[PDB]
């Protein structure tokens, strides 16, 4: 639905029909996402990982007992054509998770 | 308590329950373990899908943007509807509840702007399916989320019983 | 003399009578009477009694009374994983055993000896109290399995009926029984 | 209580115990005996080859090692419910359920020790073959495949 | 068992006691002095200045402090996990892991009183200061800031 | 003999003595002095007393003392909670009492008998520590009802006052508790 | 009776015996067949045996003992993760100090009473024992600082000939050590 990103992407992103929201910043995205999330928690919200790593930790306060808002990092346009490190993610959302490394 | 014979036969009834608790929780534990390895898996699979998706999308959305000016797919952006009531089921997994997106449809694929050179056509589509398959990456996030938050408090627990009770 | 059943006396007449009525502090505290432990106690008059019980009450009263002390004894198996997780984290099969002995507890077990009618039951009202109960246990089982939910059971208006039988007079259980027993049945034959 | 001085010093003293259960015998099974906490010394020393029938031992400590893996499951579907539950758990809480209803609750019958040893193996026959790490293949092969509805504790 | 008739009744007669500990014995750990239990009553009358140094004391209460910290921080973690500790806590529970493997534990070594002083504020060195609050402003930045571990 | 409060001895003592006042072993393990468990003792003096103290040490005195006794209460009932699943899973006002409690059980309660100025104590110098320990709860507790986050309450430069309170002198002591006081009610304001 | 370590018999032994050998049930049931427990044994005699053992046996095998005691209790160390999630998911330094500590108690403290030549064992082939397994351990630690995967360390045929060890008989001992020692040089950097 809402979508946090690059201003470039957030052009397709609403030519998809989303909610594209540009940002260049990861002060200037963390400001937008608290505006997206304060004015109401329906919209999906897909943040960009360079503009914000975890996006459920700069909203953590402000997301206590909320479920449908569900927020997820997404990688973005100029990392997208480059090697993305999809094991170094899992690594540590595991960590998070569990507390333990066991990738082996 | 009160020193009595009675009270000892109650306190060694007692340790042996919480042994046996003990045992019954850790059995749990290795169930849901098992339960996280499944969906570890499952979702690196669905974050792969989603970077090629994105790779593609990309390419795709980059190629319009040289060959047509950004003011038609611009335009193409103000005349296309947008996306509204994206199906928001919930889902019981290990007692707990937890939301389960599901894009019923991008409007349909139902409108289109009266304006529609073919570079840009082709990556609206690139969008939607990079979409669909965000969709399916957030589900598969959530439940392992969940799944992690049940161990962490069976083995809190576990740690309590061991090393308190 | 400190509740300790351990104490001599306790031991010494442990080993030559032939029924056993253990009674609970527990109970007696919570004001729940006779306030009977019912873990602790036993009765070894049963077997012997089985012939008069058959002429006499009902062909099949012993069959009840043996699934009425199953039940009990699942319960009591079942309420060391309630202490140890909580009652909310069961099953629906395993709430639906802790409800059903919960119920035996507080309308079948439970007596009051100062009402005017409740002070005195006869063996028939008792075993017309324990097929009621039976049936309504052997529906309720029936209809989790074809996905009722156990909160749905619980607010079932025949369970108004199963626990003011206790209070009705002798003369007038007969009848109250059979009306009990349709009701029961179309309660859970109409939902679903 | 197992801590009192006179079960305390006879098993200090005798080989063994055999152990009845309260709650085998309020489930209606007799004899009450709980295979579990029960134990014979001297066991070993008298079944075998010439004595009894050679697969004695490993089917003992089979039909051990299963009926405690079958009440662990029977703990454990209470909570987690009987679909996180594999294929060889369900075998397990069927056998479980099995073995308490025809390996001991047996009434007032006179067993010999083929027939104890017959119902023993039909009730190992439910868990699939390759589970039985305790039994030999020789003994598998020759015994392993029988039903319930031939032999059994109700006939 | 501390309370047994012979070292209660022993305890109420003498100065203090020094109190081994099993587990830093199974951990490889020598002298095994377990410093929480130990006590000595008489120590006030020899340290303070004119003997040994001026901030003995003071020093010792802090070791106290931070090591009771340090191991209520332990009882903690092996509840919770390391994972969800605070900062503070998890420079508390450090600083007793250091402080069991440097201080208490010392082989053969006779150590002096100044080493075992520079040792103590090596140690406490790893707390931010300020929370030294049973040391004077004074000794702190005279003997505060060694380097972690000289050894 | 072990510290067992049920011996023969104290038993008979109790039974007369208007004060109990129970030392702990674990409060001299952790060096906690003078380790005066306040959960198990008890004295009947003390609402005798209430006029005296109304006329020579203060006005409000055992309201302050009261109200100093129930939030150790409440820091003492929350210990058991905040043991078992950690401080970071508790509401601020919990964290915000544990952290006073703390503070309490640091700064008021312990004393120092071989401190040089520390050693005693007069009734003036209790009251304003007491004073200026109430003021801060009250002040943090509005801060965290506008939203102040409970670590930076926690990092503010005047608990180092309120901490030092007890080393200062019976002479300059009044004018370290106004100037504390000022300081208390200046540093939320700042803070917002 | 009933095993328990309190009994006063138990706790007069123990204050005068120099040595504890613990046997355990538990490991007898996993056919670890001289089932003695070694974190529950212990010994006061190593101190004083230790000139006896550098002049009869070897210069440095006390070193070698407390090395081989060492990565047991690094061993029982990891028991928890290994059991939460398994072996196979551990990294790989933590699986080698795991397969090591297999190694061990398969091949050095696990001994057969039964067998023709294990049934004894002299001073010698412990210590040489002990330097193969220390040597192999280096080795692969080494190997996998390198980059080497550990389920390639793990089909080594040097494992092979380690574990037919206890089995060669007293007087053709050295010489398989010897052999041995040359192949555990020759493996891993020698061949990549």
């Amino acid at each position: 639905m809402a979508v946090i990103a690059d201003p470039e992407t957030a052009q397709g992103f609403r030519l998809a029909g989303l909610e594209g929201y540009g940002a260049s910043s990861a002060e200037e995205a963390q400001s937008l996402l608290e505006t997206l999330v304060e004015r109401g928690g329906y919209a999906l919200v897909a943040v960009d990982e360079a503009l914000l790593p975890d996006p459920e930790r700069a909203v953590e306060r402000l997301m206590r007992g909320r479920d449908l808002p569900v927020l997820l990092p997404i990688a973005g346009l100029k990392e997208a054509f480059q090697g993305h490190d999809v094991e170094g993610y899992m690594r540590e959302l595991v960590r998070k998770t569990i507390g333990f490394d066991i990738k082996l | 308590v009160s020193p009595t014979r009675m009270n000892l036969l109650q306190r060694r009834g007692q340790l042996r329950l919480a042994q046996k608790g003990v045992d019954l929780l850790k059995k749990k534990r290795d169930a849901l373990v098992a339960e996280f390895f499944g969906l570890v898996r499952e979702a690196m699979e669905a974050r792969k899908a989603l970077d090629q998706a994105a790779k593609e999308a990309y390419a795709a959305l980059l190629l319009a943007q040289a060959f047509d000016g950004p003011e038609v797919v611009a335009g193409a952006a103000l005349g296309v509807p947008p996306l509204e009531g994206v199906e928001a089921e919930v889902e019981n997994v290990w007692g707990s509840k937890v939301p389960r997106l599901k894009a019923t449809f991008p409007d349909g694929a139902l409108l289109s702007p009266v304006g529609t050179p073919a570079y840009t056509l082709e990556a609206s589509r690139a969008f939607r399916r990079y979409a669909e398959a965000l969709i399916r990456v957030a589900n598969t996030e959530t439940r392992l989320k969940k799944i992690g938050e049940e161990i962490k408090k069976t083995t809190r627990r576990v740690n309590a019983l061991e090393q308190v009770v | 003399p400190g509740g300790d059943m351990s104490e001599p006396v306790t031991q010494s007449t442990l080993r030559i009578v032939g029924a056993f009525w253990r009674l609970d502090a527990s109970l007696a505290f919570r004001r729940h009477f006779p306030a009977i432990n019912w873990n602790g106690s036993y009765s070894l008059f049963t077997s012997a009694l089985d012939p008069w019980y058959r002429e006499n009450v009902a062909e099949d009263y012993p069959e009840l009374r043996d699934a009425i002390s199953e039940l009990l004894q699942r319960e009591a198996g079942l309420q060391e994983i309630v202490q140890l997780v909580g009652p909310d984290a069961l099953q629906d099969a395993e709430r639906l055993v802790i409800e059903v002995g919960r119920i035996i507890r507080e309308d079948f077990l439970q007596q009051n000896a100062y009402h005017e009618v409740d002070a005195y039951c006869s063996m028939k009202k008792a075993y017309g109290i324990m097929k009621m109960i039976l049936a309504f246990y052997k529906e309720a089982e029936a209809a989790i399995k074809r996905g009722v939910s156990i909160d749905e059971i619980l607010q079932l208006p025949v369970l108004e009926r199963i626990g003011r039988a206790r209070y009705v007079s002798e003369e007038e259980f007969p009848a109250y029984f059979e009306e009990a027993m349709k009701e029961i049945q179309g309660a859970f034959k109409a939902l679903a | 209580d197992r801590t009192h001085p006179i079960p305390d010093l006879t098993g200090y003293i005798t080989e063994g115990q055999i152990q009845l259960s309260r709650e085998l015998h309020r489930k209606g099974i007799y004899p009450p005996i709980d295979p579990l906490p029960s134990l014979s010394r001297l066991m070993n020393n008298g079944v075998g080859k010439g004595k009894t029938r050679e697969d004695h031992k490993q089917v003992s400590d089979q039909l051990y090692s299963a009926y405690a893996n079958g009440v662990d499951i029977r703990k454990l579907v209470a909570i987690i419910g009987e679909d996180a539950l594999t294929e060889n758990d369900r075998r397990y809480l069927q056998f479980a359920d099995a073995f308490e209803r025809f390996f001991i609750n047996q009434g007032q019958q006179n067993r010999s020790i083929e027939e104890s040893l017959q119902i023993a193996w039909a009730l190992l026959s439910m868990l699939p073959q390759g589970e039985l790490k305790r039994i030999s293949k020789d003994h598998i092969g020759k015994y392993y495949g029988q039903k319930l509805e031939e032999i059994w504790g109700a006939p």
